[PDB]
DNA sequence: CACTATTTTCGGCTACTATAAATAAATGTTTTTTTCGTAACCCTTCGTGGACATTT
């Protein structure tokens, strides 16, 4: 993404006006347009007292790693 | 005259125009709400009702 | 009627959640200073005449 130039006929080795600044939002554009589209229904984001919190279920041990 | 086009049709037909309409014409430019801090969130409000 | 099978349920596994102590050190988190409308009328300007000095 770095500065461009190029050749006119009338201006030879000018500098173009655009390419100066970067827009910084395109390729984040692109970025989100491949995420999946869900619809929320407001049962989803129900919460208790066990969200947002520490911790996981330790997988249960086996006589392999006894 | 009056019956189907009463005494009050310049009070009631004025708001009765920005509630259907004139609402949709105003979120329409005023959308996209942006941050430039983390570029890659976005809120776009697409229709409005009372 | 035999069993398949999601449902119902037991069940135990786990993992902190407070409550008191030792440090000790690292970490972030938030206040108190230290500094970067008409009408007078003063106001402002263009201007015109007086006398002085050099020069003919």
């Amino acid at each position: 993404t770095a500065i461009q130039l190029k050749l006119n006929p009338d201006g030879t080795m000018a500098i173009d006006e655009e390419t100066m600044v970067v827009d910084r939002h395109k390729n984040a554009s692109i970025e989100n347009e491949y995420k999946e589209k869900v619809d929320e229904n407001p049962f989803a984001n129900l919460y208790n007292y066990g969200s947002y919190g520490r911790g996981s279920y330790t997988d249960p041990w086996t006589v392999e790693e006894m | 005259f009056l019956k189907v086009k009463g005494l009050v049709k310049q009070h009631l037909d004025s708001f009765n125009y920005f509630v259907d309409t004139d609402l949709k014409k105003i979120i329409k430019a005023n959308q996209l709400i942006l941050s430039d801090v983390d570029p890659e969130f976005y809120l776009k409000y697409v229709d409005i009702r009372v």
